[PDB]
């Protein structure tokens, strides 16, 4: 991140949402159709996985938007699908609203005043009214008609009255305790939505289906017990273009029902909602920025898929051709059905189709994409080096060796107090502290200082603070990436760090000889750092909004007292303790000689340690034969 | 065929412009803005007139002399929204526009609009009894159907308006 | 198990206002917490 | 520290395919930069100091006509001790493909370290 | 170019344009160049003077 | 500045009308003009609409078509960009509406 | 995400409601510790009235008023406790409940308004029995916790680091259940 | 012309309406430790990046350690936008602020 390069439109929320057929389509850079990936000649066959389209690949420019490798964000292709088949996000939600269905009225089977009842108490939740959802159920062929209307009248009187009494907006309430009641909800409405014998509009039965787990679908075979009511009423693997031909035309019917199971937050957009947005007639191949090989196990499921594509497209053509062939072609293209549902299964989970890790995989356990790379990063400016004990530094620092010195940068703009400290910085250069590593010039460039000589590098001290030769930049100045000095702020951290004062903010102090990081002893009580060998990390923050934040609010000395109870966790340990009850002992007499050493060899005035530009002392405790000072007297001028 | 259009415009502000909050929109976001085209005004901005940064309270007065500015989280620079009218010379089909002549080809009529803008006539535009004579010496002129060399004011229709390279184009027949 | 709650996110069509930690991580916010709990606003003195 | 690694130059072929790269240096161009650690068989010297980046044997490749190298991939620099010729068994008597190199780390004793 | 610190992040329109005749036009030319006159547009002063003398005079 | 500002920091560009971050790209311009950014989503065939020459632009493949300008840059993680392309190949939509409109 | 609003109403980061105060009293374990430890006070009244500096303050908060309320409930349960808490008609908030703390003066917890004045009448002793309950009212003040501490996490490592140290089930296990 | 009309005077409604006044803020009048180190780090931001100073500079180069002579003097000019839970505000200024 440069301060210098700011950012006008921030992302306020997000809400997720399903991409239709329509729009991968227009979405979609060059739909890409057979199974091979990369021909001979190194070169990447067209119209396959590896495609110029779909953005630039290994010294190759782009066929979209013509950029090289650095500078191509990548695009995303579709591939075609001859059959609508099953999403394995959805199997399990459309298997509810498979069943629970009359096949002849395309009602579900639950009869529809009270279907009309759960569309009514889950509008009222969409909104902030969870208590008014409860009175509804008061509310109690020609009187459903009038019933129907009375409970749709108190809902659109209950939001009126509430949205103009200041309480909820056109967009909803959504608590976390109206969660609570409209998950509880549609719990109840999937549980006796699917325990019913006929449908309560068309009074007769309906043939029962089977799940076998995923990829394939059954429906049993009608008793004979009832099939009497589908006469007075005037086992086979089915389709996936037969199950979308029934929830096409169930979820049309009611839509006013699933128009509030489907949506939290009050639908303003007006969306219908579909069947096909349970299937998935065209993937969407990720591009190939994301998929470069190691070949890579996406460009192994998408291969299974394209070669499957065009077999069920080689059977369809003996089909336009056409009775023994018709039979056997009829019940091979049907051993089709189900293996291009088999390898978009195992596209996208790979634990309901050893196994190749699917696109779900690469998102689920530690190991993963949130876990791994979401909430915890791999970081810039940061090291890591083993500790080891340290007196004579002041508590709030750590002691940084010159191999971290070095390496270690923080971005400088030069103004009219830098130009005295960061043009003799930059002089000095990359390898020299207090040094400079590059310039960052007003248009963003970058001027690396390893490769120049001694009279270059002086030569771009005074080219630094120049006025701007662009009026585009008219407002920006240089930033010098100096070294880190002996003023800067860095984050020292422990693993585990199982609290808060595990991970402090210390000054620096540079030391000019030693080779590990150095660490005073009133810290080994916070980080549970004995320094036998263990090692902690050094982070260094880039701006001054983090600088500000390690200096007063993570410093090491706002965290005296732990948060647990409130005693303090800060303090000296071992050789410390023993000096001072010698020191502290009646026994302890000190000349006016040593007396005057222990107080100048702690307190360092032109450390800035003491208070008055002068070290004050004490009368000796005894005078004459000879003037002694007892050891209470040291640690009272102290 | 000059208009007005009043904008909003939701800028940014460097902190070199905070003692003079009215100067860094111009200098910024404004002087580069004119004698260019801008697609959200329509035409070739001309200039701008009352800058009015909306305050950030509404508890304050118009008369307020102070105002808040959102600090971006990350960078010092603040961000506003902003009120001003700009003045836009905009070109549509279908119009006539007076023209001074800078360029007498056989393939071209290279004129310029008020003195500061280009324009073009095409070879197809032209009719058939409109025919040019040849300069073997330095650039000769089109015969018109009444037989007189053009100059000074040649008013023409706007066929197509072209502001995809640096500048603004005007295609443009010459019929009625 | 994120897809047991992406898709009754996306089943419920869910709309989240960006307000936990966790999901000003993912798409980069400040924290609500501590420091990014108010805005800063500076005093401009000219109209 | 006494670290030894193998430089095989056998390990991406098999069933008896030609010997495309050869022990030592060629005839094009290669830089005279590495006379100082290399000998002319292509082996580096017995004794000779090297740290990151010097190469520690040249061959000759034949389907690229250019003499590469191999260098040191470690950042702790090292003196070369022995450089054996590991021979391969066979009834017509192959050129070497085989080369032993074994390095001494001067481990002084450091702050840091374990007592 | 084309950066945050050059142009506007959103740019709308208020109102609805009217068109202005040439009083108004050379009274704004008087007083958005004699403020401006009172950096690359001192190059595009002289471009809106061979706008302001086409609607006074002639050249 | 450890979880965003030092690891994976960009300032990719997102559509205000889609929502999505991995659409928009930059315009293949012609001789002389600018390469901007716009939409591939919400864009329109120039076949299918049926224009003010500014609105319109052309991919590298030498499809021109006129459509949407509506754009901004966001600064995102990177990974975030990566989530989106892990989500819509299951077919999941991710709609980042950004606040000035 | 729960923190400590600017009601003193520490809740969850979509807005619910998880405490009405923080503890009862919203004072920060970090800057309670001699807070109750009156007779160091009192050997230290010059040395921490100059690092309060009351006089500075005066011209920005309300100083009086909560005190008047102050004693409406001490006197009241007083008069009160005689009975047990299924009788109690309180009548009243406490002092704590229905004032901001870090605005009023003299708005404490019950806790720390027995406790002075228990502390002020047993022992009797150039500062006298009133300037320095004026001072530990103020400490208390300076005591609040502040708006914008994340308090959840620091209430979840005070638990999960202290499991690190270690006829009925005991530890660990009985933290699992 | 109508439509962002519209859209613009409903958004400064309800910005309006989130709006505190200054008689009726009933938040803390201390400026926490929260508050403080953000004062401190975006005006150190701002100095770094050639705004005005409002303090005589005794050879301070850090710009932090600037911010921190401003805020000595009360001289910083920002302002605490202290959010409510309700998405209202209340706008406190740094110099009616008081320290520790
Ligand atoms: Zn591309
Ligand atoms: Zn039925
Ligand atoms: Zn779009």
């Amino acid at each position: 991140m440069d301060i210098s390069k700011p950012v006008g439109s921030e992302i306020t929320s997000v809400d997720f949402g399903i991409l239709t057929a329509k729009e991968i389509r227009n979405l979609s850079a060059k739909q890409i159709t057979n199974p091979t990936v990369l021909d001979n000649l190194g070169h990447p066959v067209s119209g396959g996985l590896y495609d110029l389209a779909l953005g630039a690949f290994l010294r190759n420019l782009c066929s979209t938007c013509g950029l090289d490798e650095k500078f191509c964000p990548g695009h995303q292709g579709h591939i075609e699908l001859p059959v609508p088949c099953y999403n394995p996000l959805f199997f399990n939600q459309l298997y509810i609203y498979l069943r629970a269905s009359c096949l002849f009225c395309h009602h579900f089977r639950l009869k529809s005043v009270e279907v009309h009842r759960y569309a009514c108490k889950l509008r009222l939740l969409q909104y902030g009214l969870i208590d008014e959802s409860y009175k509804l159920d008061e509310i109690t062929s020609t009187l459903l008609n009038e019933l129907k209307s009375k409970r749709s009248e108190y809902v659109d009187m209950a939001i009126a009255k509430a949205l103009s009494d200041g309480r909820t907006t056109e967009r909803g309430s959504f608590t976390a305790t109206v969660n609570d009641e409209r998950k509880k909800l549609v719990h109840e409405f999937h549980k006796k939505l699917l325990s019913r014998g006929k449908c309560d509009n068309c009074g007769m039965f309906s043939p029962k289906f089977r799940k076998d787990g995923f990829t394939k679908i059954f429906e049993t075979a009608l008793n004979e017990k009832q099939i009497t009511n589908n006469r007075v009423k005037g086992s086979t693997y089915i389709l996936s273009t037969e199950v979308k031909n029934i929830l096409d035309t169930v979820f049309r019917k009611e839509q006013c029902v699933l128009q509030y199971v489907f949506h939290s937050r009050p639908n303003l957009s007006r969306k219908l909602v579909k069947a096909d947005s349970f299937f998935m007639d065209v993937l969407v191949v990720p591009p190939t920025r994301f998929r470069l090989p190691s070949e890579n196990s996406q460009n192994q499921l998408l291969s299974k898929v394209l070669t499957t594509s065009l077999l069920i497209r080689d059977l369809n053509d003996d089909l336009s051709k056409l009775l023994e062939d018709r039979r056997v072609i009829f019940s091979r293209l049907m051993n089709a059905f189900v293996t291009i549902q088999n390898d978009v299964n195992a596209f996208i989970d790979s634990t309901k189709a050893v196994p190749i890790p699917g696109v779900k995989q690469a998102l689920e356990k530690k190991e993963g994409l949130f876990r791994k790379h979401m909430m915890g990063k791999r970081v810039n400016y940061a090291a890591r080096s083993v500790i080891s004990p340290d007196p004579n530094i002041e508590t709030n620092e750590i002691g940084v060796p010159p191999v971290f010195a070095v390496k270690l940068t923080y971005p400088e703009p030069v103004t009219a107090y830098n130009i005295a400290e960061l043009r003799q910085a930059v002089i000095n250069g990359p390898d020299k502290w207090p040094g400079a590593t590059q310039i960052q010039n007003e248009d963003g460039s970058l001027v690396s200082l390893i490769g120049m000589s001694v009279e270059q590098r002086k030569a771009l001290a005074n080219q630094l603070l120049t006025p701007s030769s662009n009026v585009s930049t008219h407002t920006l100045n240089k930033k010098v990436y100096r070294h880190i000095k002996n003023r800067d702020v860095v984050l020292m951290n422990r693993q585990p760090t199982l609290h808060k004062a595990s991970m402090m903010g210390h000054k620096v102090r540079v030391l000019p000889n030693e080779k590990t990081l150095r660490l005073h002893y009133a810290n080994t009580g916070a980080y549970n750092a004995d320094f036998d060998g263990d090692e902690m990390n050094m982070h260094f923050p880039q701006n001054e909004n983090a600088r500000a934040e390690a200096l007063n609010l993570a410093n090491t000395d706002s965290q005296y007292l732990t948060p647990t109870s409130g005693s303090p966790v800060r303090g000296l340990i071992q050789d410390h303790i023993s000096a001072g009850v010698w020191l502290t002992s009646k026994d302890s007499f000190f000349t006016r000689e040593q007396y005057q050493q222990y107080i100048y060899g702690c307190i360092r005035p032109e450390d800035g340690h003491t208070t008055r530009s002068k070290i004050v002392t004490l009368p000796p405790t005894i005078f004459k034969p000879y003037p002694l000072w007892t050891g209470k007297q040291i640690i009272t001028t102290v | 065929c000059i208009v007005r259009v009043p904008i909003a415009l939701y800028v940014s502000l460097a902190p070199m412009y905070l003692e003079n909050p009215l100067q860094g929109v111009m200098k910024q976001h404004l002087n580069p803005l004119v004698m260019k085209y801008n697609n959200k005004v329509g035409g070739v901005v001309l200039g701008y007139e009352g800058l009015k940064i909306l305050d950030a309270d509404p508890l304050s007065k118009e008369d307020t002399s102070e105002k808040l500015i959102k600090i971006t989280p990350d960078t010092p620079f603040g961000f506003t929204w902003c009120h001003v009218n700009l003045y836009v010379w905009q070109p549509q089909v279908g119009d006539v526009l007076e023209g001074y002549i800078f360029i007498q080809s056989a393939s071209h009529i290279g004129l310029l609009i008020h003195d500061a803008f280009n324009a073009s006539i095409k070879k197809n535009n032209i009719p058939v009894d409109w025919t040019f004579v040849h300069n073997d010496v330095e650039l000769g002129h089109w015969v018109d159907s009444n037989g007189e060399p053009i100059d000074g004011k040649l008013r023409f229709t706007v066929r197509n308006v072209h502001t995809t390279g640096r500048v603004v184009s005007v295609d443009g027949t010459l019929i009625s | 198990t994120t897809c047991q709650f992406l898709t009754k996110a996306v089943l419920d069509n869910e709309r989240e206002q960006l307000d936990s930690p966790s999901a000003r991580i993912v798409v980069g916010k400040l924290n609500n917490v501590g420091t990014g709990s108010f805005d800063v606003l500076a005093k401009v003195p000219n109209a | 520290m006494y670290k030894t690694e193998k430089v095989d130059l056998a390990l991406n072929r098999n069933r008896g395919d030609p010997i495309t790269q050869h022990f030592g240096f060629g005839n094009d161009e290669w830089p005279k930069e590495w006379l100082e650690k290399l000998d002319e068989d292509g082996l580096p010297y017995i004794g000779t100091y090297v740290e990151e980046g010097d190469p520690i044997c040249a061959y000759f490749d034949d389907t690229l006509n250019k003499t590469k190298i191999k260098t040191y991939h470690s950042s702790e620099p090292a003196y070369i001790e022995e450089v054996n010729l590991i021979g391969d068994e066979s009834n017509k008597f192959q050129e070497l493909q085989t080369v032993s190199i074994k390095y001494r780390i001067r481990r002084t004793p450091q702050i840091g370290d374990k007592f | 170019t084309a950066t945050t610190l050059n142009t506007p992040v959103v740019i709308h329109a208020t109102q609805l344009p009217q068109h202005v005749s040439t009083d108004e036009v050379l009274q704004f030319l008087e007083s958005f160049i004699d403020e401006k006159e009172n950096t690359n547009l001192s190059s595009s002063i002289s471009q809106l003077k061979r706008i302001q003398r086409d609607f006074k005079g002639l050249p | 500045d450890r979880l965003l500002n030092s690891s994976d920091y960009t300032q990719a560009s997102v559509c205000r009308e889609c929502g999505s971050i991995l659409t928009t790209q930059q315009s293949v311009p012609r001789i002389g003009s600018i390469s901007t950014v716009c939409c591939r989503r919400c864009s329109m065939r120039f076949e299918d609409a049926k224009i003010d020459d500014s609105q319109i632009w052309e991919d590298g493949q030498g499809n021109k078509f006129v459509g949407g300008n509506e754009t901004t840059t966001v600064a995102i993680p990177f990974v975030l960009k990566y989530l989106d392309s892990e989500l819509s190949a299951m077919g999941i939509r991710l709609r980042y509406n950004v606040e000035p409109k | 995400g729960v923190h400590v609003s600017y009601d003193n109403s520490i809740r969850d980061a979509d807005g619910t409601l998880v405490q009405f105060m923080y503890g009862g009293d919203a004072i920060d374990i970090t800057k309670e510790s001699h807070m109750t430890q009156f007779e160091f006070c009192l050997d230290n009244y010059y040395a921490l009235l100059k690092k309060y500096n009351p006089s500075a303050l005066i011209e920005h908060l309300d100083v009086e008023s909560a005190l008047k309320y102050s004693k409406k409930t001490l006197k009241y349960r007083k008069k009160h406790s005689k009975e047990p808490h299924y009788k109690q008609s309180v009548k009243y908030d406490p002092v704590l409940a229905k004032y901001n703390p870090a605005k009023y003066l003299g708005s404490v917890s019950e806790n720390f308004q027995d406790k002075l004045e228990s502390f002020l009448d047993k022992n009797s002793k150039g500062v006298n029995e009133k300037k320095f309950r004026a001072l530990m009212q103020l400490k208390y003040m300076r005591s609040l916790i502040n708006p914008g501490e994340a308090v959840g996490i620091i209430a979840s490592q005070s638990v999960g680091e202290p499991s690190t140290q270690m006829n009925v089930t005991l530890g660990i296990p009985r933290l699992r259940e | 012309p109508e439509d962002f009309q519209q859209h613009e005077q409903i958004r400064r409604k309800t910005l309006k309406e989130k709006a505190i006044p200054k008689d009726q803020r009933a938040t803390t009048p201390y400026m926490t430790k929260y508050e403080r180190a953000r004062i401190l780090g975006t005006r150190a931001l701002q100095i770094s990046m050639n705004a005005p100073v409002f303090v005589d500079l005794e050879g301070e180069t850090d710009p932090l350690r600037i911010a921190m002579k401003e805020l000595a003097e009360k001289k910083i000019p920002l302002v605490i936008r202290r959010y409510l839970p309700d998405g209202s505000f209340e706008d406190w200024s740094v110099e009616e602020l008081i320290v520790d």
